[PDB]
């Protein structure tokens, strides 16, 4: 279903830009507590974060990120094929994270296309 | 406010009792519990453990921590003698993987900021 | 050396208990440091505070004596024969 | 934009690069440091600046639900370009 | 309606459960302190510790009282209070269908006596409060440990106990088996600070001093 | 996808990828932070 | 008329052997309790009615996968709640950890009048609005 | 007496006639949502969220400014005071811009509690908001003006609280924009703390710009070090760092403000740091190595010599702790040379006893005095705190403040006597006219500062001012019990050692030189290499080092003191404790622990081994070190002024010049100050002009 939970990703906005203002709505809310950001005053100036991991051995896949944020930044894809040989490899970081949203993007696209009328 | 409810004992000298009877039970145990769970521990120096734990809350002189710490043990000796218990839980007690850890003023600067 | 190297005195606030040591130093102390303007005779008073008297001499040994309730020539006298012990 | 640290490295878009000792770097040897080539800091720089002219603007990041909150900002100061905080797009009056 | 949030009021059940708690009050005078209704139609029984046998026993079996199903039995560990414990008795009623809550309190060491006898079903529930909250249980058949692993220590409900415990278990090669070993975390819990400066519900004020 | 054009954009990668996980392309994690606390560099000219 | 088999127990409790607490946990850490200063960025105050508890921060160390804040005393993000000190410093003694004392600061009420913003000779008078 | 009965929804308090409704409420427990009314500020009845209703009373009044009557039942909970706090808080939170994902009051923002308290829960404004465009007012302060109110307690704070009447208002209407006009440097030294009296985010901090959303940081309360008042502050620290420096509200010390030197310093903790001994290499550099070494050498050296040609300069920020410490370590070897940078003159009574070197008459005792001499100091940076408190005596109990020296701006009108400090003996012989009104007031005032006593003749003006007090004190014009004699200091670790009996400035070193000098947070530079002999093992401790650091022997990295757990003392004597907010970087450890663990390896052990030992054996040393937060009363002024009165070191004509003349120098002065780069930032806007520090503060 265009609803379905898992890998998260951060997307960006139609001119590149990442949509993440590092507002940690996203780590006050996950109940396991697997998000982690460190914000910062970057050159141009924009508060984006310097670190923005997501430890996904503690992830539970409950879909509050994305509720949780404004800008829909933090999302769930639809890839589920992501068994990993160590365990080092499941802990994400946040190059990690914009690599899952840069490589399902159109996926990520056509299913909030789908379904931000729902949410 | 002094006046408080027992659990078991009314004075030091039957709790004193009780404590008694139990490091009967765990002498009597020490042996057989090695001989059951295959230990790798020794008769003496499984004695001298229970000697030690019990020696450790010597401080204690309120009676009714004295019953608690006495029905404590007896689940304790419950959980060892039915072989509920299991041989790392017995193994706990003692502390094999645990470094030892320094003592003197000097040696916990030199480790680092801890009282 | 071992003569005293300083002299440090704790007199309570208003109690009784150390009010002999307050009238002391009320009245015979300027000269007392006039004799010894080298000699700290430190005076880290406090409340509630039992009117004791520290002496440290030399290589960092300290000597303890109470002044409870003592008379103000009572407290003169227990710090003549310790000023005096110049060793 | 992505560059080589002095050890060869490729340096994030945070800055982060491990330094010539720096023994956390044998997690690397036999894998690669994941790094993403599309850098934000330049990706929005490149953008026009927008030349609307009205003395304040709107900005939801464009496709209406989809952007960011909508925000109101001022394109009042004559010696710079207001910028949407979330997105970051500059907005110009048409040089009045 | 006018009110479609606010959730309906049965002033009906708030007024006969009312009625029930003068009843069951003057009934057993000697163990009982302090019946209320909630607002929500709750009834709760704060009754004194000696009156876990006696009035258990007059819930469950009087004729007009009609309670034998024991819900839950559940202790909540609040430090503040000089009895820190509090043990909370949840009956329901089959012929006249209700839930009644019964309250007592007890410190860490003073005994409260194990009903068992008055419910059967207490029994485990029974053990779990001993085995959760320190609360030992006079004459209780089996007060043996029962939730937690073997050999615990402590009792984890006890709000002055930390989140992650004090030791965890793992492998090791060098004894061959699984040992116990003191706490160290990879990622410490972040205590986040919530609950807002500002006062919430102006009607559950705490008077001043 | 041929009835349906994903919606083209410049940061979509233009080569999918499957799990690298084993093969040496791998992820590895890694902190992507600066320094905290900097160390002070001791002086180069001599003691006196 | 509560007969229990009462009896005097004149020394306090001393349940630290029962609560499990480990030896150098119960003996090197200390405790202190205090009323919560407000957060200076609010002006709500119901933050600052309650006696909390709280123990000495100890080593937090940063683990080499990404920088954390891995630590090792458990009794760290601990805080306990109390209604008065009293409570909180017999749960203290009677927990058995070494504990201090600090006094629950209020704000001192200072008369305030809008008709000191205006004066005829004054300095209170006010520039601005 | 004349407590009128007033009734609040209900049950009756006490109420002091003139007392505002709010307070009424306050007395019994319940409070007004309030955006306008700061409780030490001036009223200005301007948020309307104060609005209450009174009972048979047609219309709702501001509970903000309200002199409340008789009888009055404040129906807090009423039907119309909801309805009113609704339209009043709708109309507030129309224009405010959707920031709070961005903005960093989020989570605290105050506007965003009362909406979840006392607000709505959907919007109907149909129309587009209002978007002001910001005002930059320094690298200290982010300013988003969009997101303000316009409840004036910014402009309130810099008219009375800071004095620097610049932030005002402009225009009329909803157009109204509260900024500068002028694109001016507001550069006071309490402008940050218009970061915490702005309830929305329009104001914030700079340094910390969007680095922790406060709902996470631990909160650790602890004492301030960069001043001599030890304000009470709260260090924020998130994940094992410091984020930054809140105000702790104390009502004798800061009230709940803080300097930006206080506030804005965590930064240097960040820079250049102290973690691993050091000790030199064959060519004389200092090289990383391990304790074991660095310890085996200073105890082998510290064995070697004994007597006078051992020594130890405690700095600036040490730690009362660690000089009972070193002072003992260093008593053990009979070495009794135990000097301090701040110099204080020891002809006399010196530091024997409390009346001496103490600010007597406590922090709180200046708003009850009428008049103020202030003898060649310049409070607004040597003790912003105290300078505030000053302020706000003179604003409100009309105090007639006069100095002698500087010509220095002191935000009121202060009555300059003069410069020369001959004036001084002038007031002792009463043909000065000031000393009339010292004779005239019931509760005269004179404080002489320790950067006027540092100079070179600090006996001489030190006995003046004596000789000053007591021809005042003979007088029967000033109470009993009523303190007059005054001493305010700057270093903040000086008074305690100065209780400690550390022997005040390094003129002992100077006299004979050591050789084992023992460097102990030294960082002034008041004895160099130079004045020592050849072959001195200069030991440098501390945190920051950058002066004492490179003239070294063995570096001994210390704790900073955000990271140790020791006590300190402020100007009127009072001694606080600095909790543990965050470890120490490195390998560095505490300041005693490592003097403990030296002479445990040299063989002179000290007898205590944990905190509570060595504070009791301070105790033993000094019964008021321990006693916490309460001034431990001080007196015996007369016999100390008849004590000293024998020298007469004629006074130089030399004019009394604080080293701080300009706000440029408030920030550049200690060791953590100079580590910090957001100091030099500010440092650099003062200096040259406006356009300097530009920092974009919407993002
Ligand atoms: S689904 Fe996302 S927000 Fe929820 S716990 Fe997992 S990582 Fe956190
Ligand atoms: S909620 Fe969204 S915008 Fe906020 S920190 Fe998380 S990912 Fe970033
Ligand atoms: S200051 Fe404004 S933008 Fe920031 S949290 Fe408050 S309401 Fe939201
Ligand atoms: S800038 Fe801040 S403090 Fe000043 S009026 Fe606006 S909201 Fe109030
Ligand atoms: S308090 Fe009523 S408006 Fe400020
Ligand atoms: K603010
Ligand atoms: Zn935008």
């Amino acid at each position: 279903s265009p609803r379905f939970r898992g890998e998260h990703a951060l997307r960006r906005y139609p001119s590149g830009e990442e949509r993440c203002i590092a507002c940690k709505l996203c780590e006050a809310v996950c109940p396991a507590q697997a998000i982690t950001i460190e914000a910062e005053p970057r050159a141009d100036g924009s508060r984006r974060t310097t670190r923005y991991d997501i430890d996904m051995t503690k992830c539970i896949y409950c879909g509050f990120c994305q509720e949780a944020c404004p800008v829909d930044a933090i999302v769930e894809g639809p890839n589920f094929e992501f068994s990993t040989e160590t365990h080092e490899e499941l802990l994400y970081n946040k190059e990690k994270l914009l690599n899952n949203g840069d490589k399902w993007e159109a996926e990520i696209a056509a299913n909030i296309q789908a379904d931000y009328l729902y949410r | 406010g002094t006046s408080v409810k027992p659990i078991f004992s009314r004075d030091m000298n039957e709790a004193k009792r009780r404590v008694r009877e139990l490091y009967r039970a765990w002498y009597r145990e020490v042996p057989n519990t090695v001989h059951l769970f295959q230990l790798d521990i020794s008769v003496k120096q499984g004695r001298d453990k229970v000697r030690e734990m019990f020696m450790k809350n010597a401080h204690v002189t309120d009676p009714r921590v004295v019953d608690l710490l006495v029905i404590k043990g007896k689940m304790e000796l419950e959980e060892t003698i039915n072989v509920w218990k299991q041989r790392t839980h017995i193994m706990r007690f003692f502390h094999e993987t645990e470094a030892p850890r320094p003592t003197d003023f000097l040696s916990k600067f030199y480790v680092g900021h801890d009282p | 050396k071992l003569g005293l190297r300083e002299i440090r005195i704790h007199l309570c606030q208003r109690s009784p208990g150390s009010q002999g040591v307050r009238d002391f130093i009320e009245k015979r102390y300027v000269e007392l440091k006039k004799a010894n303007p080298d000699l700290p005779i430190l005076i880290r008073e406090c409340s509630d505070v039992q009117p004791k008297l520290w002496a440290r001499y030399a290589f960092g040994q300290e000597k303890n004596v109470s002044l409870n309730n003592f008379s103000a020539d009572q407290v003169t006298r227990t710090l003549e024969n310790v000023l005096s012990g110049k060793a | 934009g992505v560059r080589t640290s002095p050890t060869g490295e490729k340096v994030t878009h945070t800055g982060q690069a491990y330094d010539d000792g720096d023994y956390r770097r044998v997690r690397f040897s036999d894998r690669q440091k994941e790094v993403n080539e599309n850098f934000a800091i330049d990706l929005i720089a490149e953008q026009p600046v927008s030349e609307v002219g009205s003395r304040v603007i709107s900005c939801d990041g464009g496709g209406g639900a989809l952007g960011h909150p909508r925000v109101y900002i001022n394109l009042d100061k004559e010696t710079k370009t207001g910028t949407c905080g979330y997105c970051g797009l500059q907005f110009r009056q048409p040089h009045h | 309606d006018t009110r479609p949030t606010i959730r309906p009021r049965n002033d009906v059940v708030h007024k006969q459960l009312s009625a029930f708690g003068q009843y069951v009050a003057e009934i057993l005078p000697k163990y009982v302190q302090q019946v209320q209704v909630s607002c929500f139609n709750e009834l709760e029984i704060f009754i004194h510790p000696d009156g876990v046998i006696p009035v258990l026993t007059f819930l469950r079996d009087h004729t007009n009282a009609q309670f034998k199903s024991l819900a839950d039995l559940t202790a909540v560990d609040v430090p503040t209070r000089q009895n820190r414990f509090e043990i909370v008795y949840n009956l329901l009623s089959l012929r006249f269908n209700s839930q009644i809550r019964v309250k007592t309190y007890t410190d860490e060491l003073t005994p409260i006596e194990s009903s068992v006898t008055v419910y059967k079903a207490a029994n485990w529930y029974e053990r779990e409060i001993w085995d959760m909250f320190g609360v030992f249980f006079a004459n209780h058949p089996d007060l043996r440990r029962i939730l937690t692993g073997y050999g615990f220590e402590g009792h984890p409900f006890r709000k002055d106990f930390p989140l992650s415990g004090y030791v965890e278990l793992r492998y090791d090669d060098e004894v061959k088996r699984v040992v116990a070993e003191p706490v160290e975390l990879a990622q410490e819990f972040r205590k986040f600070d919530l609950n807002s400066p500002w006062e919430a519900f102006p009607a559950y004020r705490q008077p001043p001093e | 996808p041929t009835t349906k054009p994903p919606t083209a954009r410049k940061y979509i990668w233009t080569n999918h990828k499957f799990n690298v996980s084993g093969t040496p392309q791998q992820y590895v994690p890694y902190s992507t932070t600066r320094k905290k606390i900097q160390e002070w560099v001791p002086p180069s000219t001599p003691y006196k | 008329t509560q007969d229990t088999q009462l009896i005097a127990v004149d020394e306090k409790l001393d349940i630290t052997t029962l609560t499990g607490v480990p030896e150098e946990h119960i003996k090197t850490r200390k405790v202190r309790i205090f009323v919560p200063a407000r957060n200076n960025m609010q002006s709500g105050v119901n933050n600052t009615k309650k006696w909390k508890m709280e123990f000495d921060t100890r080593e937090r160390w940063e683990n080499p996968l990404m920088g954390w804040s891995s630590t090792a005393d458990p009794l760290s993000n601990l805080v306990l709640t109390f209604s008065t000190k009293e409570d909180a410093v017999a749960f203290a003694e009677k927990n058995g950890w070494s504990f201090d004392v600090e006094e629950r600061k209020v704000p001192k009420p200072k008369s305030k009048s809008y008709g000191a913003n205006f004066s005829w000779n004054k300095r209170t008078r006010v520039s601005t609005k | 007496s004349n407590l009128i009965e007033v009734f609040v929804d209900g049950q009756s308090v006490m109420v002091e006639p003139g007392t505002t409704v709010l307070q009424a409420c306050e007395k019994v427990g319940m409070q007004i949502p309030r955006f306008c009314y700061h409780e030490r500020l001036s009223v200005a009845g301007n948020c309307r969220m104060c609005l209450v209703e009174i009972e048979k009373a047609p219309k709702v009044v501001a509970a903000c400014a309200m002199p409340v009557m008789k009888g009055w039942n404040i129906l807090t909970n009423s039907e119309k005071s909801k309805k009113a706090r609704e339209g009043v808080m709708e109309f507030l939170l129309a224009n405010h811009p959707l920031d709070c994902p961005i903005c960093d009051q989020g989570g605290e923002c105050d506007l965003q509690d009362q909406s979840m308290m006392f607000g709505s829960d959907r919007s109907r404004f149909l129309e587009g908001k209002r978007a002001v465009e910001d005002k930059n007012i320094g690298p200290l302060v982010k300013t988003i003006m969009t997101r303000c109110i316009q409840c004036t307690r910014c402009i309130r704070f810099a008219s009375e609280i800071a004095g620097v009447d610049d932030l005002g208002t402009t225009g009329r209407g909803n157009d109204m924009q509260v900024g500068t006009y002028i694109e001016k440097m507001f550069m006071s030294e309490l402008s940050g703390n218009i970061i915490d009296i702005c309830p929305v985010g329009a104001l914030t901090s700079k340094p910390y710009a969007f680095t922790a959303r406060p709902w996470e940081t631990r909160k650790t309360e602890s004492i301030d070090v960069m001043d001599a008042v030890g304000s009470n502050i709260v260090v924020s620290t998130r994940t094992g760092e410091v984020m930054r420096i809140l105000p702790r509200m104390h009502e004798d010390i800061n009230e709940e403000w803080i300097s930006d030197k206080t506030r804005f310093a965590y930064d240097g903790l960040k820079r250049q740091r102290l973690t691993q001994p050091m000790i030199r290499n064959e060519k004389g550099l200092l090289t990383y190595t391990t304790w074991e070494d660095a310890l085996s050498r200073v105890a082998g050296m510290l064995q070697s010599f004994q007597g006078n040609d051992v020594a130890a300069i405690a700095g600036g920020l040490v730690d009362a702790e660690a000089l009972v410490a070193l002072k003992d370590l260093l008593n053990r070897v009979d070495s009794d040379s135990l000097c301090t940078e701040e110099v204080f003159p020891t002809a006399g009574a010196g530091t024997d006893l409390r009346s001496n070197y103490l600010l007597n008459t406590t922090i709180a005792g200046v708003e009850e005095a009428d008049v103020i001499l202030l003898v060649g100091t310049n409070p607004r940076f040597e003790a912003p705190l105290f300078n505030a408190r000053i302020r706000k005596s003179w604003l409100h109990n009309d105090l007639k403040v006069a100095l002698i020296g500087s010509p220095v701006d002191l935000t009121y009108r202060y009555d300059h006597l003069g410069d020369s400090p001959k004036i001084l003996q002038d007031i002792a012989s009463g043909n000065h006219p000031f000393s009339q009104i010292l004779k005239e007031a019931k509760k005269p005032m004179v404080v002489l500062g320790s950067s006027a006593l540092q100079r070179s003749d600090g006996t001489a003006i030190l006995a003046a001012v004596s000789n000053i007090a007591q021809n005042i004190r003979l007088s029967s014009g000033v109470t009993g019990d009523w303190k007059v004699m005054n001493i305010l200091h700057r270093i903040a670790s000086q008074v305690a050692a100065l209780d400690l009996g550390y022997k005040p400035g390094v003129e002992a070193i100077r006299k004979n030189p050591p050789k084992v000098l023992f460097l102990l947070g030294a960082d002034g530079g008041c004895i160099t290499r130079q004045d020592l002999p050849k072959d001195c093992f200069i030991i440098y401790q501390g945190h920051h080092g950058d002066v004492g650091a490179p003239m070294a022997d063995v570096i001994l990295p210390g704790a900073a003191y955000t990271e140790k757990s020791a006590t300190y003392v402020n100007t009127e004597g009072r001694a606080q404790q600095t909790k543990v907010a965050v470890t120490p970087p490195g390998l560095a450890r505490e300041d005693w622990k490592i003097i403990r663990a030296l002479s445990e390896i040299a063989g002179m052990t000290l007898p205590y081994d944990t905190l509570d030992q060595v504070r009791s054996r301070l105790e033993e040393v000094s019964p008021n070190l321990v006693r916490y937060d309460d001034v431990e009363g001080a007196n015996y002024f007369q016999q100390a002024n008849e004590l000293s009165k024998l020298v007469n070191q004629q006074l130089l004509a030399d004019p009394l010049v604080p080293p701080q003349l300009t706000i440029k120098d408030f920030y550049m002065t200690d060791s953590i100050s100079r580590a910090s780069q957001t100091m030099a930032k500010c440092v650099k806007a003062v200096t040259e002009g406006i356009q300097a520090v530009e920092e974009p503060s919407i993002c």
